[PDB]
RNA sequence: ACAAUCUUCUCACAUGAGGUGUUGAACGAAAAUUUAAAUUUAGUUUGAAAUCGAUUGGUGAAAACGGUUUUACCACUUUGU
C-alpha cells in the first residue's frame, strides 16, 4: 500500500543499481531506484534510495541488510519516513548516467574547423587583456 | 536465491574483462600466431554470466557457443585476433595426429541435414562431402591435419566436440569446482594431454 | 630566444621576486623552511595531452626544487631486500629511509587511511621504473591526486653507483604530469631560489617543454606566465605570430 | 564462487618514443585558458566515511515495428569479429 523508500549506504564498488534491483527485486517489487553518482565523471556516491511498494516490505529489507559485512563494508540499510523523503529524490531513477567526456569535448572545441570571423572573435582585443594586466602591475 | 556478493563479483569479473579487452585491442593490435604448424585446436574452458557482447559474439563465431565445446581451426591471423580476444574463456594448443585420428574416431559427430549425427559410417560422409572428393573419415582426418583445400567444408560439417572433464576418482568426485586443472590461454603441446584425458 | 625570438626573462622574474618580498603582510613549533614555489605557467594553442599520463617528466633542472633535506621512498620489484641493501652500501639512508617491494606495497597499504598514513610519511617517492604502470593503482587518488606523484628512478641493473646518480638526477630535476588541457602549470622552484637561479630553471623548463611536451614547441606556445601559488600571473611572454598561427591551425 | 588477467617492462639507436591505469565527500587560494560552463590547477581534512541536489553533448549495437526500449565507464580509435 504504503511505497517505502530505503536508503543504502556503504555500498561495495561493484553493488550498482543492476545488482540492487536484481538483489532487492528478490524480496518483492522495486519501484524505482537510483544510486547517486558525481555530475563529472558519474563515478558512485557509494549510496542509493529504493522505492518498495509496500512500507513493511522495505521494513523487511532494511532489517535484514543492515550491517551487512559485504566485501569488508557494513551495508547500512534504513527506511527514510515519507516527511523527510522528497518527490524529487527519485529524479533521474532506473534510467543509465551519461558520462560526458568534458576533456574531450573541450579538446575538440579547442581544434575545431574555424574561418576567419570566428578567428576575429576569438583574438578580440588580447591587448585589453595584457593592457588589464599591466594596470594590475 | 543469491546473495549480495555474487551480484558484486560478477561486476568486478565484468570490469575485469572490460580493462582487459580495451588494453588487448587498443595500443596492443599485436598477436603472436603460434606458428611451424597450420592448425589449432581450441575448447571453451569457462564461462562468466553477463559475459561482454563482444565476448558472446566471438564464442559463437569460433561456433564456441557452450562450455566444452573444441573445434579445429586455421592458424592465421583472423582467428588469432579473435582468439587473444577470448583468451581467459578457450585452452588452444597444437593437435597431434594421434590426438585428431582419436577425436574424430570416437568424438566426431557429423552436421547432417543439420542434426547431429555420429560419423559412425563413410556412406553418410560421402553423401555429404562427395563434391569435395571426401568418402571416409579418414579423408576428414587428412583435410583436417593437413589443412586442406575443403578445409572449410570438413569443419563446417564437422560438429563441435563436447570434451566434458571427466570425473573418474573419488577426490575428482567430491572436489568443488573440478574441471580437471584446466587452465586457459595457449598450452602449446599440453593440449594432447588435454585431449589424451578425453578420449 | 626559442620563445619568439626574443627572451624577456631576468626582469621579469626579478620583479616577481621583488612582489613576492614585498607582500609580506601564536609562534608555533614545528617549523620548516618552506617557502613559496615558484610556478610558470603555459598556454598551448592545442590541447597537449589526450589523457593524464601518470608518468612524471623528468625536466632536468640545474637548482633543485625538492629540498635536500626531503625523505624519500623507493618503490622497487620485489626482492626488497635486494635494494634495502644496495641504498646502505650507498649511503643512501639518510635520503632513501625507506624501500618498499611492490608487492609489499600491495598488501600492507591497502586501507586509504593506511595510503594517506604512508603518503604524508615521505616528500617524495621514488619507483623503479619497471613498476610505475602499477602504481596507478595500489595508490589512487590519495597520491596521484593529492600531490604525491611517483618518480620512475630507473635502477634495473641495481649497483651502487646508478641508485646515487639516479637518486641525485631524481632530487635534481622537476616533474610534470601531463594532462589533457591547453594550459599548464610547471614548478620552477621557490622564492629562496635567487634571481638568475629561476631564469636558469624557467629557459631548462621551456626547452624540455618545447621538445616532448608542445609537438609544435614554440610555434605551438601561446602564451607563458610567472607566478607563484597566490600572485599575479606576470606575462614572461606572448606569441608574436599568433595571429597567423591562430588562423592556419584553426582551419 | 565475497576466487578470477591492472601490466614485477618494452622498441629503436649511453640516447629517444611508449606504459592508460586514480574511492566518495568537504575546505580553499588565484591563475591561464577555451566555447554564462568547461578544461588544467596551489594547498589541506577523511574509518572504502555517505540520507535529494542528475550532469546531460555525441557515437551505434541488438530486439522490435522509419519511430520505439535495453545497456549502469559506449567516448571522439565512441555500446555485438
Amino acid at each position: 500500500k504504503k511505497k517505502g523508500v530505503l536508503y543504502v549506504g556503504r555500498l561495495p564498488h561493484g553493488f550498482y543499481e543492476k545488482q540492487m534491483r536484481m538483489y532487492f527485486s528478490q524480496f518483492g517489487p522495486v519501484l524505482r531506484l537510483r544510486m547517486s553518482r558525481n555530475r563529472k565523471t558519474g563515478s558512485s556516491k557509494h549510496y542509493a534510495f529504493i522505492e518498495f511498494e509496500s512500507l513493511d516490505v522495505a521494513n523487511v529489507v532494511a532489517e535484514t541488510m543492515h550491517n551487512y559485512l559485504l566485501y569488508g563494508k557494513l551495508l547500512q540499510c534504513k527506511v527514510i519516513p515519507e516527511d523527510q523523503v522528497h518527490e524529487n529524490m527519485f529524479k533521474g531513477a532506473d534510467v543509465p548516467f551519461k558520462r560526458i567526456p568534458h576533456a574531450t569535448i573541450a579538446r575538440l572545441q579547442h581544434e575545431k574547423p574555424l574561418s576567419k570571423e570566428k578567428a576575429d572573435k576569438l583574438i578580440t582585443r588580447h591587448n585589453r587583456k595584457l593592457k588589464l594586466k599591466k594596470r594590475k602591475l | 536465491f543469491k546473495r549480495a556478493e555474487t551480484f558484486i563479483n560478477n561486476y568486478r569479473q565484468r570490469e575485469r574483462e572490460r580493462i582487459r579487452l580495451n588494453r588487448s585491442a587498443k595500443n596492443k593490435g599485436d598477436i603472436f600466431v603460434p606458428d611451424e604448424t597450420k592448425l589449432l585446436f581450441v575448447i571453451r574452458i569457462a564461462g562468466v554470466k553477463n559475459m561482454p557482447p563482444k565476448i558472446r559474439k566471438v564464442l559463437r563465431l569460433l561456433r564456441l557457443s557452450r562450455i566444452n565445446n573444441a573445434v579445429f581451426v586455421r592458424n592465421n591471423k583472423a582467428v588469432a585476433q579473435m582468439l587473444r580476444i577470448v583468451e581467459p574463456y578457450v585452452m588452444y594448443g597444437i593437435p597431434n595426429l594421434h590426438s585428431v585420428r582419436e577425436l574424430i574416431y570416437k568424438r566426431g559427430f557429423g552436421k547432417i541435414n543439420g542434426q547431429r549425427i555420429a560419423l559412425s559410417d563413410n556412406a553418410l560422409i560421402e553423401e555429404a562431402l562427395g563434391k569435395y572428393d571426401v568418402i571416409s573419415i579418414e579423408d576428414i582426418i587428412h583435410e583436417i591435419y593437413n589443412v586442406g583445400s575443403h578445409f572449410k567444408e570438413v569443419t563446417k560439417f564437422l560438429w563441435p566436440f563436447t570434451l566434458t572433464p571427466v570425473k573418474h576418482s573419488l577426490m575428482e568426485k567430491k572436489v568443488k569446482h573440478f574441471n580437471e586443472g584446466r587452465k586457459a590461454g595457449y598450452c602449446g603441446e599440453e593440449i594432447n594431454e588435454l585431449i589424451k584425458k578425453q578420449v | 630566444e626559442l620563445l619568439g625570438s626574443d627572451a624577456p626573462l631576468e626582469k621579469v622574474c626579478s620583479a616577481l621576486l621583488e612582489y613576492e618580498s614585498k607582500r609580506k603582510s601564536n609562534l608555533l613549533e614545528d617549523e620548516q623552511d618552506d617557502i613559496e614555489p615558484v610556478w610558470l605557467q603555459l598556454a598551448t594553442l592545442k590541447f597537449i595531452g589526450n589523457n593524464r599520463k601518470l608518468i612524471p617528466y623528468k625536466i632536468a633542472i640545474k637548482n633543485p626544487v625538492i629540498p635536500s633535506s626531503s625523505e624519500a621512498c623507493l618503490i622497487v620489484k620485489d626482492p626488497q631486500r635486494v635494494y634495502k641493501d644496495l641504498v646502505n652500501e650507498a649511503g643512501l639512508s639518510k635520503v632513501v629511509t625507506r624501500v618498499i617491494g611492490l608487492s609489499k606495497l600491495k598488501a600492507k597499504w591497502n586501507s586509504y587511511e593506511q595510503k594517506r598514513q604512508l603518503r604524508d610519511q615521505f616528500d617524495i617517492f621514488l619507483a623503479d621504473d619497471r613498476v610505475i604502470p602499477m602504481l596507478p593503482r595500489i595508490l589512487g587518488k590519495t597520491f596521484y591526486q593529492k600531490s604525491k606523484v611517483p618518480v620512475p628512478v630507473k635502477i634495473s641493473k641495481g649497483t651502487a653507483e646508478q641508485l646515487k646518480r639516479e637518486v641525485v638526477s631524481a632530487y635534481g630535476a622537476t616533474y610534470f604530469n601531463s594532462a589533457p588541457c591547453s594550459s599548464f602549470m610547471i614548478k620552477c622552484g621557490h622564492v629562496s631560489n635567487t634571481s638568475t637561479e629561476l631564469a636558469e630553471n624557467v629557459e631548462s623548463i621551456l626547452q624540455f617543454v618545447s621538445k616532448h611536451i608542445v609537438p609544435d614547441g614554440a610555434k605551438g606556445i601561446a602564451s607563458i606566465h610567472l607566478k607563484t601559488s597566490q600572485s599575479i600571473a606576470i606575462p614572461l611572454w606572448n606569441n608574436p605570430n599568433l595571429k597567423e598561427l591562430i588562423a592556419s591551425s584553426r582551419k
